[PDB]
């Protein structure tokens, strides 16, 4: 579901922003946050997908 | 003279979660037992008093804030927890006294091409302070470089929707959270139970 993904993508990106202990990293977590954004208003189901999955590889690095 | 509690669990609209309705109740008969035994609500925790000594308190003031969230973050509205609602929409204080109720509201919050009025707060500069209410739409900045109002590069609108379709999953549902704040400080103990 889009309206699920979407609500998805946003608690990625705050517990990215959260554990996000070097710059580097919150500049990528809102450039993918950006993509999300455009690609939710378009409908663009496929790449508001990979934006989510590249969010949990991202998170899932930071948190182990 | 009843505790207009209808007026907060039976309202036709509840206000989204960056901005809170604070309902102020007072001087009035606050019969807790229809809202214990309703068995409609989902989540009934209490924190400093037992849900079922209500009726045997009396306080100086009562607050209502309701607002809408979604399932997932309902384990938010506790003292001492953290997350996008805890930290940037509604803070409870490590001390809170009070009761956190709330229900599955799916069949009066979500339509059938998704529900959209409800918003909440993803960006802020800092954490809020217990019961603070920032309802500012000021361009949240990202970067080091001044948004000046402007949506952008690392320049952001702070508040999201919450696209509620009745199709969703339950960490995706709707729950319309009504939370009891007691104060019980030395007063008149204007309004307490029958
Ligand atoms: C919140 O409202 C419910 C039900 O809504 C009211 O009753 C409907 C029949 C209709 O007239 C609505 O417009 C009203 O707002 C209340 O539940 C009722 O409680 C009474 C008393 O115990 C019981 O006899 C009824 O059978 C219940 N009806 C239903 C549908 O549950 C509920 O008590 C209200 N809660 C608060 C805090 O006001």
């Amino acid at each position: 579901n889009d309206d699920e993904l979407h609500m998805l993508m946003t608690d990625l990106v705050y517990e990215a922003l959260h554990f996000a202990k070097d710059e580097e990293i919150k500049k990528r977590v809102f450039q993918l946050f950006e993509l999300a954004d455009k690609a939710y208003k378009n409908n663009d189901r496929q790449k508001l997908e990979k934006v989510v999955e590249e969010l949990k590889e991202l998170l899932e690095r930071l948190l182990s | 003279n009843l505790c207009p509690f209808g007026e907060v669990f039976n309202a036709t609209r509840f206000a989204s979660v960056y901005a809170w309705n604070r309902k102020r109740i007072s001087n009035c008969v606050a019969d807790y037992s229809v809202l214990y035994n309703s068995a409609s609500f989902s989540t009934f925790k209490c924190y400093g008093v037992s849900p079922t000594k209500l009726n045997d308190l009396c306080f100086t003031n009562v607050y209502a804030d309701s607002f809408v969230i979604r399932g997932d973050e309902v384990r938010q509205i506790a003292p001492g927890q953290t997350g996008k609602i805890a930290d940037y929409n509604y803070k409870l204080p490590d001390d809170f006294t009070g009761c956190v109720i709330a229900w599955n509201s799916n069949n009066l919050d979500s339509k059938v091409g998704g529900n959209y009025n409800y918003l909440y707060r993803l960006f802020r500069k800092s954490n809020l302070k217990p019961f603070e209410r920032d309802i500012s739409t000021e361009i949240y900045q990202a970067g080091s470089t001044p948004c000046n109002g402007v949506e952008g590069f690392n320049c952001y609108f702070p508040l999201q929707s919450y696209g509620f379709q009745p199709t969703n999953g339950v960490g995706y549902q709707p729950y319309r959270v009504v939370v009891l704040s007691f104060e019980l400080l030395h007063a008149p103990a204007t309004v307490c139970g029958p």
